[PDB]
This record gives C-alpha cells, structure tokens and sequence, in this order.
C-alpha cells in the first residue's frame, strides 16, 4: 500500500506532468511497442508507426485514467472499477504486459522530469503504477 | 536446448508412452479454465462458459490434438527447435496475433497434465527436463515475433 | 478473488492431502530446486541433496502453513501476517519465486490426487496459491 | 543477442557519453531504494535506512563504480557476453548466492537512470537497443548458475 509520502510524491510528480499527460502517454506507449514488441499483439487494428495519431489519442485516454486514479488515490479500486472489467472481460490482456507499460511510463517521466525524478519519487511512482496494475488485473478470474 | 543425454533421454522415453489425443485435448482445455483470458483467441469454437463445456467442446478437443502433435515434432528436433517452429512463429505473430506469454502458460499446464497421468512415474528429475523443454518450445515460438 | 466455490474446492482438495501435507511439501520443494536451480540461492545454509532432513522439515513447515491458510481462507491476511512479515523484512524472497513454488505444489498435488484434480479444482488451487503469494509479498515495500 | 549493427552503434554512441564513475553509483542506490529487499546482500555497507543514506553512502558509490566497470567492459564484447561474464556468474552464484532476478531489476533501474541523465536524448529506439543489452547482460550473468 501507498503511504502518506507515497501519495505526496505521486501527487507531486503527476502535478508537474500537467498538460503533457497525453504527450507522455504517447511516448510511453511508443517506448513500449519498440522495446517489447510482443505488446503489439493487442493493437493489430492500430497504426503503430512513429507519430501515429492513433497512438496519440490512445496515449491521452491512458494518461487521463492515470490522472484520475491519482485524484482518487484513496479509492483506486472503485474509481478505476470500470477500466478493470474492460481489461478482464473484453480486452483480456495478459497481466505481464502491465509491468512492461509501467516500466516504459517510468522511463518516460524520467526523461521529462529531471528535477523531480528523485530516488524517493521513483520508488513512490513504482508502487503507484504497481497498484494501478493490480486493480486493473484484479477481476481476471 | 542445453539438454543432457540423460535428460533428453528421460524426455523421450516418457513421451513414447503418451496418448496424444487425450493429453492435447486435456492441456488446451485447462489453459482455458485456469487462464480464462486466453479464451480471447478461441471465440469461434462455441460455448466456453463452464469447465465441462470447455472440456466437452470438440473443437477444443480437436485443436488440442493438433497442437500436441506439433510439440511432438519438436521433440525430435531438440537440437534445432528454432528452425522447426519458424513457420509457426511467423504465423502466430503475423496472422493470429498471439502473445507469446500464452505459450508459457501452456507449458506449465502441460507439465501439470503430465504429472496427473503418470503420477508416481513423473519424478522431479523428469519434470525438470520437461520444464527445460517446454520453455524451449516457447522461445522457439516467440523468436520470430517482430 | 476467491469465490465461495473456489473455497469449496480448496477445502476438498486439501482435505484429501490430509496427513500428507508434509510428504507433499517436501516434494514440492525438491522439484522446485531441481526444475528451478535459482531457488537454491535462498537455501545456502541447507543441504539440498535428495532426502535431506532439512528439506524435509521445511516441507512440513510450509505445508503446515497452507493448512492454517485453508482453515482461514476467509481471513488469510491476518493468519499469514506474521508469515508475511517474516518473508518481507528478514528472508526477503523476490516475489517471482512464489510463482515457482506455487507451480510446483500443483504438479505435486496432481501426481498424487488423480481424481480430485479436475480442471476446476485446478483453476481454484492456482487462484488460491496465488492468493497466498500476494499476501506474503504485500509488505515488501 | 539479436543486436543489429545500428542497434549496436546507438548503444556504443550513447555509452560514450556516460560518466561511469557516477551512473553506476546512482543505479546501484536507486536499485536499493525502489526495491528495498535487495539491501539483504549488502548489510556491510552500513547505514541504508533512508534514501539519502543510501545514495550518499561511499561504500555504495564505490560499489556501483565497480559494477558499471564490468558492464562497460561487457559492451566492448557484445558478441561474447556469456564468456565475458563466466567468472562473475560463477561468483554471484557460488559465493554470493544472488538470485539472478536481481540482475534484471538492476537492468531496468539502469535503463531508468540513463533516461534520467539524457532526457529527450534517450529516444524510444535507443532505449529499445538498451533493453536488449541489459537483458543480454542479465542472462550472461545467470548462465553459470546450477
Ligand atoms: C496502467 C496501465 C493501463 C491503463 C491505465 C490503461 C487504460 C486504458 C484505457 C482508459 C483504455 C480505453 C478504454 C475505453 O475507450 O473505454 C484502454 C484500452 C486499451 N488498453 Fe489499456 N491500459 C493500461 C494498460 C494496458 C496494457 C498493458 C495493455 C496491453 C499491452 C493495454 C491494452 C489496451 C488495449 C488493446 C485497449 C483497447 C484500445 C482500443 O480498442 O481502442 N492496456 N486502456
Ligand atoms: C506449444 C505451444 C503451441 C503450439 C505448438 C501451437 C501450434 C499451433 C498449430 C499447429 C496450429 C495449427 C494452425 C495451422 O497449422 O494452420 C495453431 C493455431 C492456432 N493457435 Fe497455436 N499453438 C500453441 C499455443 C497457442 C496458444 C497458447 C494460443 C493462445 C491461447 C494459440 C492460439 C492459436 C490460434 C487462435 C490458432 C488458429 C486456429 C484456427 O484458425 O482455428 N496457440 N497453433
Ligand atoms: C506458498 C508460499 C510459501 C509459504 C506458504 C511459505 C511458508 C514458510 C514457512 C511456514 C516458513 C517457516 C517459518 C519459520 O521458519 O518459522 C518459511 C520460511 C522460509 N521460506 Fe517460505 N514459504 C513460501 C514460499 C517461499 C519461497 C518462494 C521461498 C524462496 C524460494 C521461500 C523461502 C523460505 C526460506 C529461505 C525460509 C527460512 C529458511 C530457514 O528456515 O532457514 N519460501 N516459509
Ligand atoms: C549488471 C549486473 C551486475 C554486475 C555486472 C555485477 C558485478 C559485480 C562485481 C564485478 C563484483 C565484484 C566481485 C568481487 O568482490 O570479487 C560484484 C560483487 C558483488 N555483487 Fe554483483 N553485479 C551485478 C549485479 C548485482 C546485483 C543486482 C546484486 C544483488 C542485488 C549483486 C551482488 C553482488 C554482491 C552481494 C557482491 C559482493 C559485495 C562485497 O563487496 O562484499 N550484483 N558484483
């Protein structure tokens, strides 16, 4: 579980993200597809080319859900509850792929936030993402 | 495959005793029962709503035999799994869009199905080699992904 | 999440193992050391030869703990708390190994209980062993 | 190690810029802070109670310097990693007893640190190249385990 400071850090790191979320989600998804290509099996419909506008908007939707999960950091299970079914009953993305997208997300915020990506905040953000993943993966079976 | 002659030899001997129509059927089923999210790739089989349905659906039972018979090809090409499963890799990646992680799940269920058939006979030294083997067939199927 | 019929399953399956949870734990471990030599790194103080006395007892301790687990399937966390503190702050076993120990207990169970091991009992034991696993690693960081 | 020539030159290109004394020091400490359970292996480094104490710990600094060194030397033999790390693998297994899963975690923290120093320079394609490399090194360090 996230701690007071875990939350304080998370809220501060996503604070500076601001109106770059979409842009960050973008990259992150993009970092994911190039590095772990197996992840491309869920996006066969997509145009996964560099700069694809289809990635850009997916990017947005993903970073919005994260933004919102921070705004409910004390009630993530029921705030993401809807996104949880989706991934378990319609999409059905294997749970390993989550740990990969978190990784690419960290890497990203790390490239844009040199001032605030401190050890303490890296660790906090890692716990955060692990928690979002757990909720989204919680109703698989 | 870093396989040992004493290993290879255990893998082989136990395999020669396998009812492939049964085991293949049984392995694919459980995959769909224990890792229900894998049902994603087999919507066109019919009712997969319950354990007994999945194990009962013959489209399952049938695909299971096809799958295990190919594992069977790989078990005589142990020194070159990669070459054996190339066409299969490209297929599952270029046409069927299957996430290689499902391959691993199949091994572990596989190994599981096998402890169940041969009971006592499925000793730890034997399991270890199959573990070695089913990971090999996985990487083999995952290796042409792009 | 354990469904009331997963609970009925674990209970029955494990009810058959009865006086053999020990015999069985010691086997699960052996196979784990054999099939996954990395797991040996947590037992450098042990003698992992075949039939070890150390590897025996440990098996009974591990199995005993699952016994208390089943009896408390409703409140695993509290029952396992002290076990989760121990693996958390002292032993500190990387969470991956739990998937290996878990897989090995199944293989084992199957080879010993040919009839109880339906695809349904299988699916529940897995879910159940992973719930033990989550609980023993929920206090790492 | 499916390292293509371009993948191979971007990694060497980037690596030329690294201040190895420093980065090794950060990754090792970061590893130690994002995954506290890996302190168990360095209980002789003294105080590791807070982020500051770890990052500023000279024994930690001294040590990450040493680890990158082996890693620097590893990127000068992309084609015989396995033999480059044979002695270090035996050691991490037979004397130190280190679960090889830690090697992976280190790999990722490293990737996270390199991005942190190069910002937009750490482009997608470059990280992809690096992700193959640390896995490559993670695996060469694991091969002598037994
Ligand atoms: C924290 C991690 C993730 C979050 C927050 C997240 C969130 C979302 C959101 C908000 C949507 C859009 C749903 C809608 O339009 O109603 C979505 C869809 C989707 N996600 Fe996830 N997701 C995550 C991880 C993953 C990963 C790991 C995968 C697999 C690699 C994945 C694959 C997909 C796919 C294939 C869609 C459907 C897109 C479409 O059909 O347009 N997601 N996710
Ligand atoms: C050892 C592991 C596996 C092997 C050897 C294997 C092999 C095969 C083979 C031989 C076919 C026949 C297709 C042809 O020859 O034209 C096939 C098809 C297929 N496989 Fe795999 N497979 C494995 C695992 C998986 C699993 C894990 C998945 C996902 C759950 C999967 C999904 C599919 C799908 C969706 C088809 C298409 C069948 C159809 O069109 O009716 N496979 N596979
Ligand atoms: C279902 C998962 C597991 C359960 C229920 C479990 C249970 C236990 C129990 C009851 C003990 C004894 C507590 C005591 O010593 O009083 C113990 C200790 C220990 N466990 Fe686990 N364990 C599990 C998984 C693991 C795995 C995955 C590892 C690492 C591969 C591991 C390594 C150890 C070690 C090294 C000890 C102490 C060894 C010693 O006595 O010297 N355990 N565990
Ligand atoms: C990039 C991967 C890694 C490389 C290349 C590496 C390399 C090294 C080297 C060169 C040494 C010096 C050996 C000696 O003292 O004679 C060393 C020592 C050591 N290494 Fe690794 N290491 C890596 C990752 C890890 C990590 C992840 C761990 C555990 C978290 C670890 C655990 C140790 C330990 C415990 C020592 C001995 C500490 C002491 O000086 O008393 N290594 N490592």
């Amino acid at each position: 579980v996230l701690s007071p400071a875990d939350k304080t850090n998370v809220k501060a790191a996503w604070g500076k993200v601001g109106a770059h979320a979409g842009e960050y989600g973008a990259e992150a998804l993009e970092r994911m597809f190039l590095s772990f290509p197996t992840t491309k099996t869920y996006f066969p419909h997509f145009d996964l080319s560099h700069g694809s506008a289809q990635v850009k908007g997916h990017g947005k939707k993903v970073a919005d859900a994260l933004t919102n999960a921070v705004a409910h950091v004390d009630d993530m299970p029921n705030a993401l509850s809807a996104l949880s079914d989706l991934h378990a009953h319609k999409l059905r993305v294997d749970p390993v792929n989550f740990k990969l997208l978190s990784h690419c997300l960290l890497v990203t915020l790390a490239a844009h936030l040199p001032a605030e990506f401190t050890p303490a905040v890296h660790a906090s953000l890692d716990k955060f993402l692990a928690s979002v993943s757990t909720v989204l993966t919680s109703k698989y079976r | 495959m870093h396989l040992t002659p004493e290993e290879k030899s255990a893998v082989t001997a136990l395999w020669g005793k396998v009812n492939v129509d049964e085991v293949g059927g049984e392995a694919l089923g459980r995959l769909l029962v224990v890792y229900p999210w894998t049902q994603r790739f087999f919507e066109s089989f019919g009712d997969l709503s319950t354990p007994d349905a999945v194990m009962g659906n013959p489209k399952v039972k049938a695909h299971g035999k096809k799958v295990l018979g190919a594992f069977s090809d790989g078990l005589a090409h142990l020194d070159n799994l990669k070459g054996t499963f190339a066409t299969l890799s490209e297929l599952h990646c270029d046409k069927l869009a299957v996430d290689p992680e499902n391959f691993r799940l199949l091994g572990n269920v596989l190994v599981c199905v096998l402890a169940h058939h041969f009971g006592k006979e499925f000793t730890p030294p034997v399991q270890a080699a199959y573990q070695k083997v089913v990971a090999g067939v996985a990487n083999a199927l995952a290796h042409k992904y792009h």
